[PDB]
This record gives structure tokens, C-alpha cells and sequence, in this order.
């Protein structure tokens, strides 16, 4: 119950719906959400100026 | 739970009609016509008042 | 430029297999009695009964244009103008050759053996149609 | 040859209509639309004239009911196919419990769907009561404008739906 | 509020959720005007074999048109064949179906459509209930690990 | 809960432009036109006029995904004519039409 | 109560109140403590 | 006369049944959902409650009184408060309605009627409680019993049917075209025979049949429709199809503007 | 329970609070959407999401290794319509044509010559759907009765990626052998087919969304002198049957090698029932026009088969529990409302109804008994079968 699975922090879940106008691969993520989970993504001079507007 | 301002399906206002309806009933003893006369066509602005049910005249009977 | 098929045939019938806007003619050549012809065709768009002499021909030639070309060339003079492509050359026995036409969902089929150096193995290939 | 005798307390019973052969000019149900338009007279006294019996899942083994009380004592080739009597049966649409009671037509479902509706229904939004208003409950949903079918069964007279969509 | 995901269902076994929302004009019509407010799929038919929703869809159209109250009751004798009778005499269509613009260019439809009132329950379990996203929040005691349920986060 | 504010289908927000045009590559003379804030209700019309001036060679147009109230329109027309004059036109067109229409609504009218 | 769960739980729940419908079920409920119990037999009629 | 041609059936003040022909299907179904969806009018927005002893909730009335119709005569001069340079809103911008009802007759009831509109109507007909009822009240709001009070307070706005259902003045419209099926953008269902299992509509009054020894015509397009335009009151049935066409002008107007400012 | 359980996706905002996932992945987890929730993990190393996109990439997932065939297909709708728009008798204006091309993110930019031209220059459905098939895809196939010039206008033949003859449904689209998307894949690899999912839907969706497309209680109804045919072959199989009980109740039957006299009463009654309701539903079956709706959602290959149609407009058939017709719960009888002993078929469970007639109390009662025991293991069989896995797997 514990070790062989474990609950795990960084997940989500939630009611699903399809959508005829979304690639075989994506799926649509509730606004919601992506303003809950992150992603450490180290700084690098090549992303830095994307970085700096996304901070704001 | 009182009449429903305008009907779902179409939009057509609904709310006068009420006092209308239940008096056709009592007396004039219609359903189909009276509801013809009333202006109600089509099913879809129809079924709102001969599906309502009233609650609210229980609820009235509350106190506060 | 020149012409690599001229005949008028006779519908032998009109086959409407489960279609109520398409049928399915069949038709043999009043020059030789080894060309024969099927044909699906858009019923509802051009009617064709039983019995009747239409004179088919074909070859390719005279983005896609839309109209305008009204002052232009116009090799239309006809009543009915598919384009598709041709696939299979079969021959059954001896010298006679048959090839199958589709024109992209409209089946076709012709025979004889005369087209040995005519009806060439090319995807190109419209077809005309008058009277 | 045997006579079981049970007057225990947690037996389930339904009731039924007596037909009783008490014709000597030919061969009929006891009850009479004078016993329906009459209709001091509860239904203990329906009971109280021998018009109906409660019949335990014990002694049904040894009866022979009747389903349809008239047909069971040409055609329009559109309608459904229809297939000594000694008890007949109320109505059959008797024989189910709230759940499938508000399912109209369940005779032209696959059973296991009107199964299913018999379970959703416990789940779904309305008004539960009036008083609802003076309520302190943990959790409780009122469906803003409620609104009664518009197709019934007789029996939904009896379950208030009318009032309580 | 009703909302893209929240559950309903009829009295035939046919649960499902809302997909999207459309409006007026978007929505597909009937050359009377009168116009759905609900669109559900004919897939959801074959195998699931609910048949009496459609009746009750049939009958429920037909007293709404009538005015009188339709009886649904079991074992009566009420037929597909009778009541496609009287919806005759009321001036629509002897099956239901009636024809339709694609409310985007209001050209008509190349088929027809079972257009017809039907009785729908709202059953509770709306998204918003069940919607739950976490990283890094409340851990257990005992173990350490997470917490159970959304409703501790 | 999730769901923007109703407002967003119409009102541009801060810099951002209703019109988007892009040149294709694929074919001379032709143009991906991006649409903000609208729906059918304008597209669907000004395609239509289009197949009515025989100088258009294409048409098309669609919705990116219907959650956003938007489309492209993709057309080509012939050898050096500018479509953008042809969408003037036949919208002014409309508009005639539309001039006529009123008023060809109005006489009708004061007939009662 | 005392050190004696050896009783047998199920028994009184907290009445549904969802819809009317549902409440009234859950007071007509039977119940049957523990493949044949569960078939649907012809005396359930 | 001409090229397109208007053909204005039986008309009332509640509807306005006609013939919109010589031109193209596409123009129509535009225009249909412009009346439906983008013509402006007149609804509550903002409702400051004060007293509510009602067995209704608050929001359960304030959305009640978004779709009760008010008039929407001059509503094309003016402003959205929040364009309006003033703070919030003001009577150059939003108009105030006041509301107070206590039940004193030991069954009271609130009928729309009662009303008042205590601000700035910038000097025109507009804002108003659109009755057309013969006595002087439509549409009764609630019914009250013993001691049960209950006051308002409600702002109006401009707005349309896109940002809210309880704006569009249409509410249902009428839309159909070749009722015998001669284009053949339709193939109807039947089990023997179409003609007579297929209800004819009213509107096939108004046209000849086939008539079978005449082939397929096919370089025929959809010419010629009958609508209905079926009104609550608020906007005559007619400025109902001018402000949309005007409306549908004003989008075409930035259409051009934009335009320019694109060149 | 798959490895196609869990898959990586490419992320899209959107705004509303619920996971917007595809049509065509729908069968691969085996989800619904008539209530189903669904867990959602996120990564967290740099290499982690290589690891995510090398090995868990949905496209890689196309074909499933245990059936050495695909595992994703073209579901409802999209499936339903593709037929309706593949047929011959599916023709589409310019108008129309070009609202697909644009529909289409992977178009060529060229528009095909139109398959007519002389008055009016139309298109048709099979060509339009090509343009989303790319160029080198050879597809060749053969039914039954197929050859050079399907009359039914069967079979398959693709070349250079562009339809040439036949229908597309479940056979030529669906998670099968030959399958069009299992050699996209292998011919033109991952990708490429994951995109060919979204062209094709886009297309059918879109001319299905103008076509229309309905269903409703007409397409379940038989012919009015068919539900006079059916009657009798179901009065004649009755006495097909009061005949071998007759001829049983006087011993002139007998036992099939290796059953009991009674086992063999058993071994008959079935096999007259059977073929009975078999043929019964068959009648209608080539009663119903090729328009009927119900009937092209079966051909399509998108829901229900035969025996459903069957059983809703001709005969439900004859319920059975544990291989054997309902057993005398009451001594020697079905029910109380029955004379004892009696053997009949409205008695041992036979619905004689169709749904669409409305089955007796007793018909519905049996029938129940029967999908209960259905729901039953599917109650069981759901998490035992789970179990007999979970060891599998340990
Ligand atoms: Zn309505
Ligand atoms: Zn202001």
C-alpha cells in the first residue's frame, strides 16, 4: 500500500472530455491547473529572455 | 419554484401568462386551446408553464 | 494531339444496385463486336434509359483553373466530362487488351485489343461523352 | 397431504383478488363496481368482505394466479403478441420498488439499463423536502427551477412526484 | 452552474457529461424556429438497446403539443403505430424527426433529426467537486508520504 | 469556475490585432488571413461573396479550435489582383445591397 | 460496544437525502449478509 | 425591382412573418444569428440587494431580473460604464431602479409593475419596464406571506446576447426554404412513400410542386426565403432588423477601418 | 492493465476545468465519458522528459507488441460518417471543397482536378479524403466476391495514397491486420501517422457536421407484411417445438451420445430457439433498406451488431442462466401464474417480443434474471481477472 505504490505529490485529476480538434498526442490541460504544477527548469542564456517575461 | 422568466429552448417571454393559465383552468375548463390562445405555439416555449410546479406556494406557507 | 478512342455504343442496361442517385450503364461498340464498355454514372445528373446511342471518346489534353476560360480554348463540346486515372492492363487470351479506368471513386472498364500502341500505361486519361 | 400453519412475526406478503365459481348458471370475480365506486370504508374493510388475500411466497407455491383480470377469462399485427384461475393480479406494474417506478416503458429497455436508472436515480438533483429552507445539513442540493415529467406512470400518484419533481 | 464536464442522464441508463456549449446560433434548428437544448449522440443507442427513451421522447412530444398529460404506465395498450397517428393529426411529422439548418451556414442538413423533448435529471458529482491538483503539500504523519483525498489538498 | 470571462469573445485586449495576414509560400499570390474576435457569423459571409466575383481563384476558411472565438481565411485570387480590394468591394457590396435592402424595407413598409 | 465489534455493521446508515426518490428507497432497503445468494430466484417475484 | 428584393408578409407587434428574396442563403443565416446573438439592448447587470426576507435566495432573484425586457428605443446613444469615463458608472452611463415590497396583509404579491426609475435617463425613451400588458403589469415576480420584507435596487446595462442570454430580443425564429425538396440539399426519410409520410409545411402554400417530366435543374442556387421574426417587446420588430443590419454595418464599418490601418 | 495504460502527451492549455483528450485514444485505456475521472502524472528530471518522448510518446504506442496490430482507430462519428462521405453517391461543391482543404493542416497546397466538370463541376467524397493520405502509400485488399469493378462497391484499393474504389469502414481503418494506419507507421513511420489521425478526423467531422446525422425509433421498425412473416416462423417454430414435446412426452426421441434423455430435451429446445430468433431478426435484416440508419451504423462497424437489431425489432430471444433455461425455483414451475410441468417456452424464458413491441410482465421478469447474471461477474470477473493477472505479472 505504501512502498510497492506509493501516493505521490506532482499529479492531478479531474472529469474528462474529448475534443475532435486536438493532435492524436495532446491533451487539453484546465487553466487551472497549469497554474499549479511546475517544472524546475534550470536558467540558461539562450531561454533567459523568455524566463524573464514569464516572472513578471 | 415560480414560472421561468422566458422559455429555455426559444426565449419567449413566459412570466404573465401564469395567473392567465391557472384562470383558463378553473372556470373555462381548457388545457390544448387555452394555451392556443395564450400564444403558445410550438412545444418548445410550451412545456415550461404545463411543467411547472409550483413550490414556491408550500414554501409561502413557511414562516420566515 | 490527336484522338485515341471514337465509338458509339448501345446500353445493353441500367444497373441502379442500391443507388438512388447513381447508376451503373453497360454498353457494347457498333464498330467492332469486341469493345465493350461499363460505366458508373451520376443518374440524378444525367438520365440514361435502356437503348440509347452515346458516342464516348478520351485521350489527355485540351492548380486547378476555375471557369473563365469561357474566351478561351474549350474542347466541351459535349454533355459530360470526367477526369480520373487508369491502373490495371489485363489481357484476356490472344491479342485482346483491357484496361480498368477509375475516376477518383467512378469505376470504368473497357476491352478489345486494339489500343495495343494507343491507350498508353500513363495515370492521365479523360473522358468525353455526347449526345 | 400436509397443512403448513404460519403466523410469524417477518413474512413477506402480497395481496390478490378471490374469483370464487359462485355462479349456478355457467362459471366469476367476487368483486363488483359497486365495492369500486364506494370506494367508515378503509381498505381493512376491503379486506373485511373477502375482495383480496395476502398471499406469502409459501403458499403461492400451491395457487394459480391470473395475470391480466379480463383477457384471462383478430389482431393488429402492430401491437405486442399476447400468449380454473384462482387469484388474479392486482396490476403488475406493483411489482417494483421507487427506483424502476419512475422509469416509463422499462418493457422496451434492456433490463440491465432500467437496473442501472435504479441506482442514478439515488443520485441526482431536485428538492428532497420543503422544510429544506430551515435546514443545518452537511451538504444538500436544490435544482434552481424543478419540473414534473411529461409522461407518467398511474403510480407516480401515489409517490408525490408531481409535487416533488 | 452547469458546467463542461458536469454529469446528467435520463431515466434510460443514459449518463453523460457535457462536452462543450454551444449558443442559438451555433445550435442546429427547425424550420418552425423552435430550437434543442441538448444534443446527444445516436451511438449511444445501439448497444446500450434503451429503446423506451425514444418513446418517452415520442409520447413526451406529443403531449406537449396535445396538452394533456402523457401516460407512460407499463403494460397499457398505447403502440408506437397509435401515437405516430396522433402526432399526424397535430401537424408534424407521423416519427418525430423534423428537418434542420446547420446553424453555421443554415444550409439544411443531408438528414433528419429525432428532434424531441425528453425528461432529464441533473445528477450531482459537477466538476468542480473532483478536481484536485497538488505538488509538494501536506504529508502524512505515520508514513510521511502524502495525505488521502482532495479535500486535505 | 475555469471558464473566461464572457466578454473575451469580442474585446481586443491590450495591443493585439483583429486582423493577421501571412503570406504563403506553398502558391503565387495568396494570403492566410487570421481573424480575432468573430465567428461564422462574418466569416461564412465574406467567403460566399467571393465564389460570386469570378476573379477569385480560392476561398476557404475555419476555426482553429472552437473554445476561441476566431478563424483563418486562406485566399488566392489571379495574376496581379489584390484580394483585399475584392473583400472591399464585395462588402461594399453587401453593404449596397444591404443600402438597397433598407430601403427597398423602407418603401415596402410605409405601404401599411 | 465494550471490546465486542464481533457484531455486525451495515446496519442504520445515514438516510440519503439527495432527491425524494432516494430517501425513499433507502428506507424500503433490505439487506442480505454473505455466487447463488446474489441471483435474482423466481420467489423475489 | 431590381436585384435583391424584400417581401414583408403578415406582420404585427409581436412578429413580422416575410420574404427575403434574390439573394444568397449564406447572407441569410448571417443575418439570422446576428439578430439572435449581436444586436444590442438592455438588461440588469448589478443588483444591490438591501433586503430580501423572500424564501428565495439572492442571486436566485438577481438572475430573474436579468432577462425581464426593458425598453431599448435611443439605446444606440450611449456608453458601457465601463468605457464611460466616470468611476464605476453614472447616469450619462447605467440607469438605477429602486424596489421595495414588504408583506403586511397577513399572500402579497411583487408584480414588475412596481418599479420606479429614480435616475438620469439622459432625456430618452429607453430604460423602462416594457409592459405591454393590458392592465399595466407583466411578468410577476413573487408572492409573499405575513411579515416578510423585502428591498432593492437595480442598475441597467447595455450589453447583447453574446455576453448574456437575457439580452437578445429574438427568442425563436422561423427559417426554411424549397419546402418540396427540388435542390436536393436533403434526402428524406420514409418507409413507402415520402410525399404523403412527410408532413407538408404551411409555407408550400406559397409555391408550385415539381412537377416530374422537367429533369434535375442544376445550376440552381438557394434563392428566396421565408423567416419570422418573432419579438419580447423592447425593440420594434423592425428596428430589430435595421440595428442588426446596421450592427452587421458597424463590424463591416471596422472591417474597412481596420482595414486602413492595415495599410 | 496496458502498457498503452500510460502514455505521454503533448500539453495545450485550455481554458475550462477538464482534461481535453482525443477521440482516437478512447479504447486504448477503454474510457467513457459517463462519469470517468483520470489520473494525470508529472515529470521533474531534464532527462526524465527524453525518457518521456523516446519510450512513452504516444505515437510509438500506434502499434501494440501483443497482437503485433495497432490499438487505436477511428471511433463513432468519424468512423459512422467516413462511410456515409466514402459512398458514390456522396458528391461535394466547390463551396465545400475548399472549407476541407483548408481544414486540412497538412495540405499539399494543391488543388486535385475535380471528378467532373461538364455542367456543374462536382467532387466526391473518396477523392478529398485521399489529400490526407500521403504519397507512397500502396494499399491493396480483396473480400469475398472483389474484383476489378466492386458492384456493392466492396473491397479497397489504395494507390500513391489516393482512394481509388470501395468504402472505408472498421475492416479497412479499424485496429486490424492489413489496417491503413499499421503501415503508415511502417511505411512512413510514427509521426507522420500521428498527424494522419487529426487530418482525417478534422475532414469527416467537418462534411459530417454539414451532412447531418441522426438516428431514432423509425430505423428499428420492420415492414408491415414483414411483421406478419416473422409471426409465423415463430408459430410454426412453436409448433416445431409442442411437436418434439409431444415427441418427447411419449419417448420417440432419442438421446444424443453422451447426454441425458433430459439433456437432450434440453440439446433441441435450444437449437430450435436459436435458430429461430436467428433467422427471425435475418428477415428484417435484408428488409431494411441500405439508408436505414441503424443498419449503416452496423455496416460502418461503429456499434451493435445483428443480433442487437434483432432483439429490438423482431425477437429479444430466450433468456438463459448457467447454460439451462430458467429452472422451478417453485416446485415442478416457473411461476405460480403456470399450470405445473409446463415445459413450454414462455415459461422456460423465451421472449417472443421485440423492444419495440414491449415485452409481458413474465418475458420481463425472466429477462432480467438473465442480465443479472451478467452484472454479477462483471462485478467479480472485473478484479478476479485482475487478480489471475496480478500474479501473471509477479
Ligand atoms: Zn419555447
Ligand atoms: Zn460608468
Amino acid at each position: 500500500g505504501n512502498l510497492m505504490g506509493k501516493r505521490v505529490d506532482f499529479s492531478a485529476r479531474t472529469v474528462i472530455s474529448g475534443d475532435p480538434n486536438l493532435e492524436l498526442d495532446q491533451v487539453g490541460v484546465p487553466i487551472s491547473i497549469a497554474k499549479t504544477l511546475s517544472y524546475p527548469e534550470t536558467v540558461t542564456q539562450y531561454n533567459i529572455h523568455r524566463l524573464t517575461e514569464y516572472v513578471r | 419554484m415560480i414560472i421561468p422568466v422566458r422559455c429555455f429552448s426559444c426565449g419567449k417571454v413566459v412570466g404573465d401568462k401564469w395567473d392567465a393559465y391557472l384562470r383558463l383552468l378553473e372556470e373555462g375548463k381548457q388545457e390544448g386551446d387555452a394555451l392556443d390562445e395564450l400564444k403558445l405555439k410550438r412545444y418548445c416555449c410550451r412545456r415550461m408553464v404545463l411543467t411547472h410546479v409550483d413550490l414556491i406556494e408550500k414554501f409561502l406557507r413557511y414562516n420566515p | 494531339s490527336s484522338a485515341l478512342f471514337d465509338d458509339i455504343f448501345t446500353v445493353q442496361t441500367v444497373d441502379n444496385g442500391r443507388y438512388n442517385k447513381v447508376s451503373r450503364i453497360i454498353g457494347i461498340s457498333t464498330t467492332n463486336s469486341a469493345i465493350k464498355l461499363t460505366l458508373d454514372i451520376n443518374n440524378e445528373m444525367f438520365p440514361v434509359s435502356q437503348d440509347d446511342s452515346l458516342t464516348v471518346t478520351l485521350a489527355n489534353s485540351l492548380s486547378w483553373r476555375p471557369p473563365k476560360p469561357t474566351d478561351k480554348s474549350l474542347a466541351d463540346d459535349y454533355d459530360y466530362v470526367m477526369f480520373g486515372t487508369v491502373y490495371k492492363f489485363e489481357e484476356g487470351d490472344e491479342d485482346k487488351i483491357k484496361v480498368y479506368v477509375s475516376f477518383g471513386g467512378l469505376l470504368m472498364c473497357l476491352e478489345g485489343g486494339y489500343k495495343s500502341l494507343a491507350s498508353l500505361k500513363q495515370d492521365n486519361l479523360y473522358i468525353l461523352i455526347r449526345r | 397431504r400436509e397443512f403448513k400453519i404460519f403466523t410469524d412475526v417477518g413474512r413477506v406478503y402480497r395481496p390478490l383478488f378471490i374469483v370464487e365459481d359462485d355462479e349456478s348458471k355457467d362459471n366469476e370475480l367476487r368483486i363488483t363496481k359497486e365495492h369500486i365506486r364506494k370506494i367508515v370504508y378503509g381498505w381493512s374493510s376491503l379486506v373485511t368482505s373477502g375482495v383480496i388475500e395476502y398471499v406469502d411466497g409459501e403458499e403461492e407455491e400451491t395457487i394459480m394466479i391470473a395475470m391480466t383480470p379480463e383477457d384471462l377469462q383478430l389482431n393488429d399485427t402492430a401491437k405486442r403478441i399476447k400468449p380454473t384461475f384462482t387469484h388474479c393480479e392486482i396490476h403488475p406494474s406493483m411489482i417494483l420498488g421507487v427506483a424502476a417506478s419512475i422509469i416509463p416503458f422499462p418493457d422496451h429497455n434492456q433490463s440491465p439499463r432500467n437496473t442501472y436508472q435504479s441506482a442514478m436515480g439515488k443520485q441526482a438533483m431536485g428538492v428532497f423536502l420543503t422544510n429544506y429552507n430551515v435546514r443545518m445539513d452537511t451538504m444538500a442540493n436544490i435544482l434552481y427551477y424543478p419540473q414534473k415529467p411529461l409522461a407518467k406512470t398511474q403510480a407516480m400518484e401515489y409517490l408525490k412526484f408531481r409535487e416533488l419533481p | 452552474v452547469p458546467q463542461i464536464g458536469d454529469k446528467f442522464a435520463s431515466r434510460h441508463g443514459q449518463k453523460g457529461t457535457i462536452g462543450v456549449t454551444y449558443r442559438h446560433e451555433d445550435m442546429p434548428f427547425s424550420a418552425e424556429g423552435i430550437v434543442p437544448d441538448l444534443i446527444i449522440n445516436p451511438h449511444a443507442i445501439p448497444s446500450r438497446m434503451t429503446v423506451a427513451h425514444l418513446i418517452e421522447c415520442l409520447l413526451s412530444k406529443v403531449g406537449s403539443i396535445r396538452g394533456y398529460e402523457g401516460d407512460a404506465t407499463p403494460f397499457t395498450d398505447l403502440t408506437v403505430d397509435a401515437v405516430s397517428n396522433l402526432l399526424r393529426d397535430n401537424g408534424y411529422q407521423s416519427r418525430g424527426f423534423e428537418v434542420m439548418y446547420n446553424g453555421h451556414t443554415g444550409k439544411k442538413l443531408m438528414a433528419q433529426v429525432f428532434f424531441g423533448p425528453t425528461y432529464y435529471q441533473r445528477l450531482r458529482h459537477m466538476v468542480d467537486d473532483k478536481i484536485h491538483a497538488r505538488a509538494r503539500g501536506p504529508v502524512q504523519v505515520l508514513t510521511r508520504q502524502p495525505v488521502e483525498g482532495r479535500s486535505r489538498d | 469556475m475555469n471558464a473566461p470571462d464572457r466578454f473575451e469573445l469580442f474585446i481586443l485586449p491590450d495591443d493585439v490585432p483583429k486582423l493577421k495576414i501571412t503570406p504563403d509560400s506553398r502558391v503565387p499570390n495568396c494570403i492566410i488571413i487570421k481573424f480575432e474576435r468573430e465567428d461564422h457569423t462574418l466569416a461564412n459571409l465574406l467567403r460566399e461573396e467571393l465564389a460570386l466575383y469570378p476573379d477569385v481563384t480560392f476561398v476557404a476558411y475555419k476555426v482553429e479550435h472552437p473554445l476561441f472565438a476566431n478563424f483563418v481565411m486562406r485566399l488566392q485570387t489571379e495574376e496581379g489582383t489584390r484580394p483585399k480590394q475584392a473583400l472591399e468591394r464585395a462588402c461594399a457590396s453587401i453593404i449596397n445591397k444591404l443600402k438597397t435592402l433598407d430601403h427597398k424595407f423602407n418603401e415596402e413598409w410605409n405601404i401599411k | 460496544q465494550k471490546k465486542a465489534m464481533s457484531s455486525r455493521a451495515g446496519v442504520s446508515q445515514v438516510l440519503n437525502r439527495y432527491t425524494y426518490s432516494s430517501t425513499l428507497s433507502h428506507l424500503r432497503r433490505t439487506n442480505t449478509p454473505i455466487a447463488k445468494p446474489r441471483q435474482l430466484h423466481n420467489t423475489h417475484w | 425591382s431590381k436585384e435583391p428584393k424584400v417581401n414583408i408578409i403578415n406582420a404585427q407587434d409581436d412578429e413580422v412573418e416575410l420574404m427575403l428574396s434574390d439573394v444568397n442563403l449564406s447572407l441569410a443565416n448571417s443575418l439570422r444569428r446576428t439578430m439572435l446573438a449581436e444586436v444590442p439592448t438592455l438588461a440588469i447587470d448589478l443588483v444591490e440587494i438591501k433586503m430580501n426576507t423572500s424564501v428565495l435566495a439572492d442571486e436566485f432573484i438577481s438572475h430573474r431580473l436579468g432577462l425581464i425586457p426593458l425598453v431599448s428605443e435611443d439605446v444606440e446613444e450611449m456608453k458601457y460604464s465601463r468605457d464611460c469615463t466616470c468611476e464605476d458608472y453614472c447616469d450619462e452611463c447605467s440607469v438605477v431602479l429602486e424596489l421595495s415590497a414588504r408583506h403586511e396583509g397577513e399572500t402579497t404579491d411583487v408584480y414588475s409593475s412596481s418599479l420606479i426609475k429614480v435616475s438620469g435617463p439622459g432625456n430618452l425613451n429607453v430604460g423602462e419596464p416594457v409592459r405591454r400588458d393590458d392592465y399595466d403589469q407583466g411578468i410577476l415576480l413573487c408572492k409573499l406571506r405575513n411579515h416578510q420584507e423585502l428591498n432593492i435596487r437595480c442598475i441597467a446595462k447595455k450589453g447583447i446576447a453574446k455576453e448574456h442570454a437575457k439580452w437578445s430580443p429574438c427568442s425563436a425564429i422561423a427559417f426554411e426554404y424549397d419546402p418540396h425538396n427540388k435542390l436536393k440539399h436533403t434526402d428524406f426519410w420514409f418507409e413507402v412513400d415520402a410525399k404523403k409520410e412527410w408532413p407538408d409545411s404551411k409555407y408550400a402554400t406559397w409555391e408550385e410542386p415539381p412537377k416530374p417530366g422537367e429533369v434535375f435543374d442544376y445550376k440552381a442556387k438557394p434563392n428566396r426565403f421565408y423567416m419570422t421574426v418573432e419579438t419580447t417587446g423592447s425593440l420594434k420588430a423592425n428596428q430589430v432588423f435595421s440595428r442588426g443590419i446596421k450592427t452587421l454595418q458597424e463590424k463591416l464599418a471596422n472591417v474597412l477601418f481596420e482595414l486602413e490601418n492595415s495599410r | 492493465l496496458h502498457k498503452m495504460s500510460m502514455m505521454a502527451h503533448r500539453v495545450k492549455v485550455m481554458p475550462y476545468s477538464t482534461f481535453r483528450l482525443n477521440l482516437s485514444v478512447t479504447s486504448p485505456y477503454n474510457a467513457d465519458f459517463d462519469g470517468d475521472e483520470m489520473n494525470l502524472h508529472v515529470p521533474q528530471s531534464e532527462e526524465t522528459r527524453a525518457e518521456l518522448s523516446q519510450l512513452c510518446a504516444v505515437p510509438l504506442q500506434i502499434v501494440s507488441p501483443q497482437s503485433n496490430k495497432p490499438v487505436m482507430g477511428i471511433v463513432q462519428d468519424t468512423l459512422c460518417g467516413v462511410r456515409k462521405m466514402t459512398l458514390r453517391d456522396t458528391f461535394i461543391e466547390y463551396e465545400q471543397v475548399m472549407n476541407m482543404l483548408f481544414w486540412v493542416p497538412s495540405w499539399d497546397g494543391v488543388v486535385p482536378q475535380p471528378a467532373i466538370l461538364k455542367p456543374k463541376p462536382l467532387w466526391t467524397g473518396k477523392q478529398l479524403l485521399s489529400i490526407a493520405i500521403p504519397s507512397g502509400i500502396h494499399l491493396q485488399r480483396t473480400d469475398g466476391g472483389n474484383s476489378l469493378l466492386s458492384p456493392k462497391d466492396n473491397g479497397m484499393l489504395i494507390v500513391d495514397g489516393k482512394v481509388m474504389f470501395g468504402v472505408v469502414d472498421k475492416k479497412t481503418v479499424g485496429s486490424g491486420g492489413g489496417g491503413l494506419i499499421h503501415t503508415v507507421m511502417r511505411e512512413k513511420g510514427p509521426k507522420i501517422c500521428a498527424e494522419l489521425f487529426g487530418n482525417i478526423q478534422k475532414v469527416v467531422n467537418y462534411w459530417l457536421l454539414h451532412n447531418g446525422f441522426s438516428i431514432g425509433i423509425g430505423d428499428a421498425i420492420a415492414d408491415a407484411s414483414t411483421m406478419k412473416e416473422i409471426t409465423h416462423a415463430i408459430s410454426s417454430a412453436k409448433e416445431q417445438v409442442q411437436e418434439i414435446i409431444y415427441k418427447a412426452q411419449h419417448n420417440e426421441l432419442e438421446l444424443k451420445p453422451g447426454m441425458t434423455l433430459r439433456e437432450s430435451f434440453e440439446g433441441e429446445v435450444s437449437r430450435t430457439l436459436n435458430d429461430a430468433r436467428d433467422s427471425a431478426g435475418r428477415s428484417a435484416e435484408m428488409n431494411l433498406k441500405d439508408l436505414n440508419n441503424v443498419k449503416q451504423m452496423v455496416s460502418a462497424g461503429s456499434k451493435g451488431s445483428f443480433i442487437n437489431i434483432a432483439q429490438m425489432s423482431a425477437c429479444v430471444g430466450q433468456q438463459m442462466v448457467e447454460g439451462k433455461r430458467i429452472a422451478f425455483g417453485f416446485a415442478d414451475r416457473s411461476l405460480p401464474h403456470f399450470t405445473k410441468d409446463d415445459f413450454s417456452p414462455e415459461s422456460k424464458g423465451f421472449v417472443e417480443n421485440s423492444y419495440l413491441r414491449g415485452l409481458t410482465p413474465q418475458e420481463f421478469f425472466f429477462h432480467a434474471m438473465a442480465g443479472r447474471e451478467g452484472l454479477i461477474d462483471t462485478a467479480v470477473k472485473t478484479a478476479e481477472t485482475g487478480y489471475i493477472q496480478r500474479r501473471l505479472v509477479k
